[PDB]
């Protein structure tokens, strides 16, 4: 990245206000992150597409709950030795927290890990 | 003693079996909710106004439902969102693991998180 040209997915202010709203746990300012993200021009393919409906808005409690949601994410695998084992670890408490679907990678795994602390 | 409540309860149930085969019955179940077997005696003597024990008698029919009839277990109740919780954390009933979890909650929904 240089301030010339050639845009980018991910600038400075983009990362820092992401940082920023994951740290502080302020949904307003994921909120913001996302309006920010979106009004860049369009660089992907998937910039180029709206969406529209026929029915009626329906209040946000209808829909499902979050929980039902968030077990759907996974996180794709890390290999142990591409990055150190505090992030590897940190990821797999996190997402089995959760409960999602965490993974290992192709580095393997540690056998003192295959019991809960 | 517990020997002692063993034997009053042993003695009463004694004297419930004899008085009852008395009576020409066989069992409880004959006479819950029968008043059609009692009668008043008064004493003259006294000469006061009879005590008019006559509606503690009264009797009305039961229909169809028996009148000691009850059904087995106890009565059922709604399930609350705790439910939800029970089947979405039984990694933690079966690992014992942390969990946080997120939801919803109207004001319908009562006493959220005592089956947990």
């Amino acid at each position: 990245f240089r301030k010339s040209g050639d845009r980018h997915g991910w600038e400075g202010g983009v990362i820092h206000t992401l940082q920023q709203a994951v740290t502080n746990d302020s949904y307003t300012t994921f909120k913001k992150y996302s309006e920010q993200v979106n009004k860049r021009p369009p660089m992907q393919l998937r910039d180029l597409l709206e969406l529209r409906s026929t029915k009626a808005p329906v209040p946000v409690d209808e829909v499902e709950s979050i929980t039902a949601i968030r077990k759907r994410f996974i996180t794709p695998g890390m290999s142990m030795g591409a990055l150190s084992p505090e992030a590897h670890g940190t990821l797999n408490v996190a997402m089995n927290r959760i409960g999602a679907k965490s993974d290992s990678g192709e580095g393997g795994e540690d056998p003192a890990r295959f019991r809960p602390d | 003693t517990p020997e002692k409540v063993v034997n009053l309860f042993t003695f009463l149930a004694e004297e419930v079996r004899e008085i009852l085969a008395g009576l020409g019955f066989r069992s409880l179940n004959e006479v819950i909710g029968r008043t059609d077997l009692l009668h008043q005696v008064s004493r003259g003597a006294e000469h006061l106004d009879d005590l008019d024990l006559n509606p503690r008698l009264a009797q009305v029919d039961p229909g169809e439902n028996a009148r000691y009839c009850t059904l087995q277990g106890r009565n059922e109740v709604p399930d609350t969102l705790d439910a939800r919780i029970v089947a979405d954390a039984r990694p933690l009933f079966e690992e014992g693991e942390k969990m946080q979890l997120a939801y919803n909650a109207r004001n319908t929904q009562r006493a959220i998180g005592t089956r947990l």
